[PDB]
RNA sequence: UAAGGUGAUAUGAACCGUUAUAACCGGCGAUUUCCGAAUGGGGAAACCCAGUGUGUUUCGACACACUAUCAUUAACUGAAUCCAUAGGUUAAUGAGGCGAACCGGGGGAACUGAAACAUCUAAGUACCCCGAGGAAAAGAAAUCAACCGAGAUUCCCCCAGUAGCGGCGAGCGAACGGGGAGCAGCCCAGAGCCUGAAUCAGUGUGUGUGUUAGUGGAAGCGUCUGGAAAGGCGCGCGAUACAGGGUGACAGCCCCGUACACAAAAAUGCACAUGCUGUGAGCUCGAUGAGUAGGGCGGGACACGUGGUAUCCUGUCUGAAUAUGGGGGGACCAUCCUCCAAGGCUAAAUACUCCUGACUGACCGAUAGUGAACCAGUACCGUGAGGGAAAGGCGAAAAGAAC
């Protein structure tokens, strides 16, 4: 879920992106030198890959 | 009754010109810049109320204004602009035998 | 300036204004003649006509 | 020789003038184009 | 809201006067200043006849940025920047890094 | 114009049709007419300009009635 | 809101101002020449000439106001002609003209394609004309369907380049049905009972929220090179602010900003809440749009070119029935299905951008991008309609070169 708290700490940051498990897309996941998902947005992106 | 303002508006300037400086010693006549717009009888009451001379009659002619042109240097670029001067009235005001200025 | 000709009636503010032209039209004939180095007090003598005016159409209507 | 334009004022203002063009609808057609263009002379009536 | 104002010590940080201070004499409208003996230049003055002096090599102020130059602290003996508060109802400088107003 | 002061009758455009189908373009006038009215209601004759189709209708309503609804118009008569 | 100002050119001169009535910015207001719908008459735009009132006068004259046309309404008076109309005069309202596209309507090409060309196409396009609005138009079934049903208009995607139309050529080209956006329906043709009875337009208040000026806004120093540092190197700090722009080379921390948090004397937009003003509700009975539907002749519109041609419109000539009636279901007839013309109104979804604000671009970067980066619709050309250019860069700073 898409923590307000941390996506307004991010927001000014250089090279962090936070995103919903949702937003998440092909170009972003290659782009960025590391990937952090908390293991609830694992099952999400899961459940939504299928 | 030509009222105050219009008398205190219709003489703009004493034109000094030498032809106006021998009209003054020898005709007795003085001349002076006028409104545009102004008729001979504002300028004989005006002359007559606000230099409290007494006045024969008055001439008036209109001068066409000259084209100068120069430059202007809006834009850093001195741009070459041209226009027209204002034409102005001319008025040979003769007095009868006084003298003001 | 407005301030205290605000509180005059109507006909001395017309005798401020005739006073006003009159002193525009000497302040005029010393300019064309060459003296009056005072080449400001034409601005204020105007505005100050004009302030008149202004507040003559104010207090008729 | 005789050329083609002999001019007249009073003839030029007769014709193309402002308001030979304001009588006509077809004339304050032409002085509306002219607007539009952004012309600073709009007829001949110099 | 102009933060340099008649006459302030200023220091200037940039431009071949580094630390030099200075008081300012104007404030012009394209965001510069001319302040006391600083930006100095040789002008090659004409000689003008006309009701001038001829005229040689002039020396005089030419205008500096204000983003060049800084407000003197004077008790802190340093550069720093200036805060906008209200007291009194009134707006008022305060010199940042120690909270005082001008 | 051409146009039936009751029934605002126009005169409309159409085609004229050859054998071979050229279609030549051309007008459908109005079977105009000015005809003078008795109105027996305030005694004079009105005078106006109807198309025969025009003159059924006002011997069908009446000329009064038809002079009503002109008026409701703002036709002059 | 302010410590600086009197626009650029602009230097200068003479000045104004420094907590507060200098300048600057915003709301409201005043002034607002002449021409131009131009409107007192005229006219070769920016000019010429008045008439009638009111007032003033120094007796020369002066100032101000009104005076166009048409439409509607009212008052007065009024010919042939008796009444009466026409006409006349005066008032009161309203219009007029301009503007980019979008919209409805009245007219309406040809080039071209058909490998020629006439039917056809191009195309109801270009263009001309009239009218309106912020949208317009349409719109509440004489609609489709198919023996089951749907339930006003409009717009998008399919159906489908299908069925058809077609010198069956070139070409044109649907509907039914389905999926969506949006979605409320109502009045008159009339009387009684209730009988302001909610409702809708206008106005007056109050609240909220915008718009028209604004306010605050966080953090960096050493040293190297260098004309200059924002760069290199070192050590720090802010970040709900690392959008952007400037500053003597490339700055989160120098400046202006940005995130964020606030702000309105006054005038306005939109919502509500009410006060008042006109309309108006609900019930019972009724009534149900005639020179109309249909027809003959000629055209036009429907995808549909007259064909076996349904339906719509009408220039011409005719011409019903009246709810036990009538329209439609693609010639026509019979059954049975469906609907009720000849009276109106109606938001949203839809079209467009002269203009205003913000933001963006695998858009251009001075022969490009607008014709115009620049004083360009200019110079110049043409009687005119009209055509129509070329032309950017000193430097960080004029320090722009005293002698």
């Amino acid at each position: 879920e898409l923590d307000e708290n941390l996506f307004l700490a991010a927001r000014n940051l250089h090279k962090v992106d936070v995103r919903d498990a949702t937003g998440i897309d092909p170009v972003s996941l290659i782009a960025f030198d590391k990937v952090v998902m908390t293991a609830d947005a694992v099952k999400q992106v899961e459940e939504m890959l299928a | 009754m030509i009222r105050e303002e219009r008398l205190l508006k219709v003489l703009r300037a004493p034109h000094v010109s030498e032809k106006a400086s021998t009209a003054m010693e020898k005709s007795n006549t003085i001349v002076l810049k006028v409104a545009k717009d102004a008729t001979k009888a504002e300028i004989k009451a005006a002359v007559q109320k606000l230099f409290e001379v007494e006045v024969e009659v008055v001439n008036t002619l209109v001068v066409k204004g000259k084209v100068r042109q120069m430059t202007v240097r809006s834009g850093g670029r001195v741009i070459r602009t041209s226009g027209r001067r204002s034409d102005w009235k001319k008025a040979y005001v003769t007095l009868k035998e006084g003298q003001n200025l | 300036k407005a301030k205290e000709l605000r509180e005059k009636s109507v006909e001395e503010l017309n005798t401020e204004l005739l006073n006003l032209l009159r002193e525009q039209f000497n302040l005029r004939m010393q300019a064309a003649s060459g003296q009056l180095q005072q080449s400001h007090l034409l601005k204020q003598v105007r505005r100050d006509v004009a302030r008149v005016k202004t507040l003559l159409n104010e207090k008729a209507g | 020789m005789k050329r083609t334009f002999q001019p007249s004022v009073l003839k030029r203002n007769r014709s193309h003038g402002f308001r030979a063009r304001m009588a006509t609808k077809n004339g304050r057609q032409v002085l509306a184009r002219r607007r539009a263009k952004g012309r600073a002379r709009l007829t001949v009536s110099k | 809201a102009a933060k340099i104002r008649r006459d302030d010590e200023v220091i200037v940080l940039t431009g071949k006067d580094k630390g030099k201070r200075g008081k300012v004499k104007n404030v012009l409208s394209s965001g510069k200043v001319i302040v006391e003996g600083i930006n100095l230049v040789k002008k090659h003055q004409k000689p003008v006849p006309a009701l001038n002096q001829p005229g040689g090599i002039v020396e005089k102020e030419a205008a500096i940025q204000v983003s060049n130059v800084a407000i003197f602290n004077a008790a802190t003996g340093k550069a720093d920047r200036v805060g906008f508060r209200f007291e009194d109802g009134k707006k008022v400088r305060f010199f940042k890094s120690n909270s005082e107003t001008i | 114009s051409r146009v039936c002061q009751v029934t605002g009758k126009r005169p409309v455009t159409g085609n004229n049709r050859s054998h071979a189908l050229n279609a030549t373009k051309r007008r459908f006038l109005p079977n105009l007419h000015s005809h003078r009215f008795w109105v027996e209601s305030e005694k004079r004759f009105v005078t106006l300009r109807v198309s025969a189709k025009g003159m059924r209708v006002i011997d069908k309503k009446g000329i009064d009635t038809v002079l009503a609804e002109l008026r409701a118009r703002g036709e002059k008569y």
